[PDB]
C-alpha cells in the first residue's frame, strides 16, 4: 500500500515561449494563460489516437499519457508586444548580418509553468533550442 | 475610453484587491478569510489611468500610454498602495 | 527536543504585483523592493489589534502572526514604466 | 514578420518593430499556433 500511487496528472498552469536571437535581446515572447490552454477532452484523444493509428510507437505513448496528461498551448503569434531596440544593437545587427560573414544564432526556449497545487517537482522546465544559421544564405539575408 | 484617447477619466474596477493577505511556507499564498469575510466586498478597489506623452492611431501612438493605478478612496497617498502581507 | 522548533519568521525580501488584462500583455507591473517593505513594529501590530479589536477571529489570528510574522508592502501606484503595446494587439483591443 | 508603426535609420527608429510568427503553412488560424504539451 505505501507503494500504491494514483497518477494524479500535473497540468501546467501557465506556459510561456520565447524567440531570441542572438545575445542580445528577445525579438518575441508569448504567454498563454489560461483560456489559449486547452486540456484535452476524451474526444481529443481519440482524434490524436487515430491520426497517428497506423503507428504503433504513438499509440502506446498516447494510450500511457490519458487526456487529462496531454493539452495543448493556443499561443497568439500576432498578439505581441513592441519589439523594443536599442539602435546601437540595431546597427550591428544590421552590419553584422550584411557583411559580417560570422555565425549567428536563435536561442527558441520553452518553459512550462505547473499548478504548484498538482505539485511537479520543479515547476518551470524548459528547454532551449538552439540550431546556428548560414551566412552568406538567403536566411540571412531576408532576416537582415 | 481609456485606451481610446481623451482627457483623463477613470475606470470601474469594483474593489477586487484584498487588502490583507497571507503567505505560508505552502506552494502558494493565500488572502486572510477572517480578515475578509465578506471577500470581494471587504477588497479594496484601483483606478487605472493612462497618461499620454508626446513626442516629435498614429498620435494616439505618439503619445506614451502606461497603465497607472490609484486607490478608489484616496485622500492623500495617491501614489502610493499599502498592501499587507502575512510572512510566516 | 527532536521535536522542539524555534518560530523563525520569513520575511520577504521582494514582492510583485502584475495587472494584466487579456492574454495580449500586462498592462502595469511594480516591485517593492526594501524601502517599501516596512515589516510591522509592536506598536503597528498593536495598532492592527486594536483596529479590528471587537472581531475575536481577527484577535486570535493577529495573535498568532507576530510583528515580525506581518509587513507591509508600500508599492509605488504611479511610479510605472511605459506600457509598450503593439498596435495590432491596441487595435484588436479597442475593436474588441 | 516585423510590423512599423509611425509616430510623429531615424524613420526606421520611427516605426515601431515588434517580431511576428505565423505557422509556414497556415490557412485561417495565421494569428495563433497550437502547440502540443504532454502533462506527465
Amino acid at each position: 500500500l505505501i507503494r500504491s500511487v494514483v497518477g494524479v496528472v500535473n497540468q501546467p498552469i501557465d506556459v510561456t515561449v520565447t524567440l531570441k536571437l542572438g545575445g542580445y535581446e528577445p525579438l518575441f515572447t508569448m504567454s498563454a494563460q489560461q483560456p489559449s490552454i486547452v486540456p484535452f477532452t476524451p474526444q481529443a484523444y481519440e482524434e490524436l489516437s487515430q491520426q497517428f493509428d497506423p503507428y504503433p510507437l504513438a499509440m502506446q505513448f498516447i494510450s500511457q499519457y490519458s487526456p487529462e496528461d496531454i493539452v495543448t498551448a493556443q499561443i497568439e503569434g500576432s498578439s505581441g508586444a513592441l519589439w523594443r531596440i536599442s539602435p546601437p544593437s540595431r546597427a550591428q545587427m544590421k552590419q553584422e548580418l550584411y557583411n559580417g560573414t560570422a555565425d549567428i544564432t536563435l536561442r527558441f526556449t520553452w518553459n512550462f509553468q505547473r499548478d504548484l497545487a498538482k505539485g511537479g517537482t520543479v515547476e518551470y522546465t524548459n528547454e532551449k533550442h538552439t540550431l546556428e544559421l548560414a551566412p552568406n544564405s538567403t536566411a540571412r539575408r531576408q532576416l537582415a | 475610453q481609456l485606451l481610446e484617447g481623451r482627457p483623463d477619466q477613470s475606470v470601474v474596477i469594483p474593489h477586487l484587491f484584498p487588502k490583507y493577505i497571507r503567505a505560508p511556507n505552502g506552494p502558494e499564498a493565500n488572502p486572510v478569510k477572517q480578515l475578509q469575510p465578506d471577500e470581494e466586498e471587504d477588497y479594496l478597489g484601483v483606478r487605472i489611468q493612462l497618461r499620454r506623452e508626446q513626442v516629435g492611431g498614429t498620435k494616439a501612438s505618439d503619445f506614451l500610454e502606461w497603465w497607472v493605478i490609484e486607490l478608489q478612496d484616496c485622500k492623500a497617498d495617491c501614489n502610493l498602495l499599502p498592501m499587507v502581507i502575512f510572512s510566516d
